[PDB]
C-alpha cells in the first residue's frame, strides 16, 4: 500500500515505496504544503528525477489520484551551488499561483512582494532559493553586496547575487523579493524543496488578503547594529515608536 | 554576522 512521508514544513513524499523500502519508482509524488499541487514522476530514493506538474484530485483508501497539467511542465532536482539554478527563468508552479514581484508600498524599498490571494496563518507563500555560500565569505565584504543574503544554517548562506535580482534574470524562486519590516505579517522559516532541496520559504503569521504586500522581520544583529544604514535607520524610528 | 536570519 501507500506511504506518506511529511517534512515538518507540510510538504510530502507520496507512493509506494520499494521492496527495500525507499520512495522510488514512476508513480512517487511530492505534494506541496497546499495538498493540491504536486509533482509526479520518477523519484529514486526521495529525489525528484522527473516530476510532472499535477493536482491531486482525492484519494482512495489514502491512495492520491492526480490529473496531469497540460504542458510538458517537467521538473528535476536541481540544488543550486557558483549555479543558482538549471532553469533560471522557469517558475516555481505552486509560488507562481500564490506571489506576484510590483513597486513596494514602502518608500523608496523599491521592489517589493504580494500575496495574489487571500490566504490563511501558516500559509507557505514564496521559497527562497538562492547560490550557497559560506559566512566568512558574506561577512568578509561590504553591505552593498549583501542586499539577498539569507542565513541558512552555521555552514551555509544563501544569495540571490546581481543580476539575479531581476525577476527578468531570475525567477525560478521569488523569496528575496520580500521586504522587511519590524511589523512583519511572514517569517522566514525552513522548507525542504524538491527541486531546489533545503532552502528557506515565507510563510504567513496571520491570514493575509489579496494584494496585501508581504513582509518578514531581516532579523540583524541588534548588538554586537550590525545591518546597512536603511534598517539601522528604521530600527531608531520603530524603537521610538516602541519606547 | 552580515546576513538576514541568522
Ligand atoms: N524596509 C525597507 N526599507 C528600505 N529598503 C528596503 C527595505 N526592505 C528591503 N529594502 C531594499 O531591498 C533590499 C533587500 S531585497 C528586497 C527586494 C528589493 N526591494 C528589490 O527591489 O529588489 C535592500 O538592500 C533594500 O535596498
Amino acid at each position: 500500500g501507500v506511504c506518506w512521508i511529511y517534512y515538518p514544513d507540510g510538504g510530502s513524499l507520496v507512493g509506494e515505496v520499494n521492496e527495500d523500502g525507499e520512495m522510488t519508482g514512476e508513480k512517487i509524488a511530492y505534494v506541496y504544503p497546499d495538498e493540491r499541487t504536486a509533482l509526479y514522476g520518477k523519484f529514486i530514493d526521495g529525489e525528484m528525477i522527473e516530476g510532472k506538474l499535477a493536482t491531486l484530485m482525492s484519494t482512495e483508501e489514502g491512495r492520491p489520484h492526480f490529473e496531469l497539467m497540460p504542458g510538458n511542465s517537467v521538473y528535476h532536482f536541481d540544488k543550486s551551488t557558483s549555479c543558482i539554478s538549471t532553469n533560471a527563468l522557469l517558475p516555481d508552479p505552486y509560488e507562481s499561483e500564490r506571489v506576484y514581484v510590483a513597486e513596494s508600498l514602502i518608500s523608496s524599498a523599491g521592489e517589493g512582494l504580494f500575496s495574489k490571494v487571500a490566504v490563511g496563518p501558516n500559509t507557505v507563500m514564496s521559497f527562497y532559493n538562492g547560490v550557497r555560500i559560506t559566512h566568512q565569505e558574506v561577512d568578509s565584504r561590504d553591505w552593498a553586496l549583501n542586499g539577498n543574503t539569507l542565513s541558512l544554517d552555521e555552514e551555509t548562506v544563501i544569495d540571490v547575487p546581481e543580476p539575479y535580482n531581476h525577476v527578468s534574470k531570475y525567477c525560478a524562486s521569488l523569496g528575496h523579493k520580500a521586504n522587511h519590516s519590524f511589523t512583519p505579517n511572514c517569517i522566514y522559516d525552513m522548507f525542504v524543496h524538491p527541486r531546489f532541496g533545503p532552502i528557506k520559504c515565507i510563510r504567513t503569521l496571520r491570514a493575509v488578503e489579496a494584494d496585501e504586500e508581504l513582509t518578514v522581520a531581516f532579523g540583524y544583529d541588534h548588538s554586537p547594529p550590525e545591518a546597512p544604514e536603511w534598517y539601522q535607520v528604521e530600527l531608531k524610528a520603530f524603537q521610538a515608536t516602541q519606547q | 554576522s552580515k546576513s538576514k536570519d541568522r
